[PDB]
């Protein structure tokens, strides 16, 4: 498909950014799109034959670029905190565009606010077991900012989608703070003769998106690079 | 440019949901709905012509005219929740409205409404309460005090045994918590 690298990315304001996709393999035009929460899906720049065809009305700082194997870089300089937002690539053949899941990119003043989650999962209660036939565990992860992490359920080493419900807005811990940390919540439900099995394993993945080895850190607690923090639980006979 | 209805729309699932857009551009060659998940990027659902369009259960209708541009959903499923773009391609750069949001209330076939305590498994007395199947018409309040934390209802979809369920997950640092006072506006649930 249409891929896009970085996934994620956190920055300080007035810092450079490059952000890769490579298109459809046989599609030569190649587009970009910002998407911020205040506003809508907005064009950056259309490229074809390594020449910028059509300009989106963008300042100079987001730069873009397109090489031979139709693969297109841009550059956003002078970050700015209203930068933040998703860069969308979509490839067309030159009528369909098909978009990649874009580069999520977070501009802070502090690099110090950047926290990974706690992860805890929690077992199925024994009256829903009874009265349903159906166990639920609930996967919570609190404390994080950005709130930027992917959520997943490994079960006996395998990831599962069906009979899973996470919530699609991270939760403000504090909503008055500007700086709150986030929470998220997810469900994965199965049915009581599953949990019921010792021999089954379940784990919630939460992969928060942090730093790099690129990034400098100089504070007392440990950097908080992108990392898989996880959370596991047995199945129980009663 | 590009205004279509702000949103969002709540319908019961099986319900038909129309959808209304309007442009400054008539001449422009095509026309389309994109879809956008929340998590994830525009894909598209229909292209969209003079004499209308339809795959299914989707139809669209293009009067260049009346500069008007719609679309009808038939037999709403939960698959269908989601933000409906309406795009136009006046020369090759897709201009997308701000989009409409839609989210199809399942229509729970037994409903069971019960808050559930849930211990943690790393051998703690932390707990979570899970209020559960509920029917899809009760609004789950978010928490009115600083330390408690009440999520939004998630709709959970188990296709093994085509079963469906809501769901709402509440904790709190609080030591005066209990699962029998985490939640507001209930029905006649199963609080054991
Ligand atoms: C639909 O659009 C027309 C014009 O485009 C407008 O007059 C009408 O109020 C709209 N209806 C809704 C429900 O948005």
């Amino acid at each position: 498909g249409v891929t896009q690298t970085p996934r994620y990315l956190i920055k300080t304001r007035g810092q450079q950014v490059t952000l890769s996709c490579s298109p459809i393999s046989g599609h030569r035009s190649v587009s970009w799109y910002q998407q911020t929460p205040g506003q809508g899906l907005q064009f950056l720049f259309e490229y074809f034959s390594e020449t910028q065809r059509n300009k989106g009305n963008f300042p100079g700082r987001f730069s873009g670029r397109q090489f031979s194997n139709s693969r297109s870089e841009m550059n956003v300089s002078t970050l700015e905190l209203g930068d933040s937002a998703l860069y969308l690539c979509a490839s067309s053949r030159m009528d369909t565009q098909y978009f990649g899941p874009g580069t999520r990119l977070t501009v802070l003043e502090d690099l110090k606010n950047v926290f990974p989650p706690e992860v805890a999962v929690f077992e199925p209660s024994k009256a829903e077991i009874s009265r349903t036939q159906k166990a639920t565990l609930v996967c919570l992860a609190t404390g994080f900012y950005p709130p930027h992490v992917e959520l997943s359920w490994w079960v006996n080493g395998k990831e599962v989608h069906d009979g899973v419900c996470t919530d699609p807005q991270p939760l403000k811990e504090q909503p008055a703070l500007n700086d709150s940390r986030y929470a998220l919540s997810s469900r994965l439900r199965v049915s009581a003769t599953f949990w019921q099995d010792p021999r089954n394993h379940f784990r919630c993945q939460v992969q928060f998106y942090g730093l790099s080895e690129n990034d400098e850190w100089t504070q007392d607690r440990a950097k908080p690079v992108t990392q898989i923090v996880s959370a596991e639980a047995w199945g129980r006979a009663d | 440019e590009v205004e279509q209805d702000p949103g969002p729309f709540n319908v019961p699932e099986g319900a038909t949901v129309a959808f209304n857009c309007t442009y400054s551009n008539s001449a422009s060659q095509s026309f389309f709905w994109y879809r956008q998940d929340c998590r994830k990027e525009p894909k598209l659902l229909m292209s969209v012509y003079s004499s209308g369009n339809e795959d299914g259960r989707f139809t669209a209708q293009l009067n260049r005219a009346s500069q008007y541009i719609s679309l009808l959903i038939r037999d709403s499923k939960l698959s269908d929740s989601a933000t409906y773009l309406c795009v136009v391609n006046p020369h090759a750069r897709l201009m997308f409205g701000d989009g409409t949001q839609l989210v199809v209330k399942p229509n729970i076939q037994n409903p069971d409404p019960a808050v559930y305590q849930l211990r943690d498994s790393k051998s703690s007395d932390k707990f979570v309460c899970l209020f559960t199947d509920f029917d899809s018409q009760i609004n789950v309040s978010q928490s009115k005090d600083s330390d408690v934390y009440i999520t939004d209802k998630c709709v959970l979809d188990m296709r093994s045994m085509d079963f469906k369920s809501n769901s709402a997950v509440a904790w709190s640092n609080k030591s005066d918590f209990t699962c029998a006072n985490a939640f507001n506006n209930s029905i006649i649930p199963e609080d054991t």
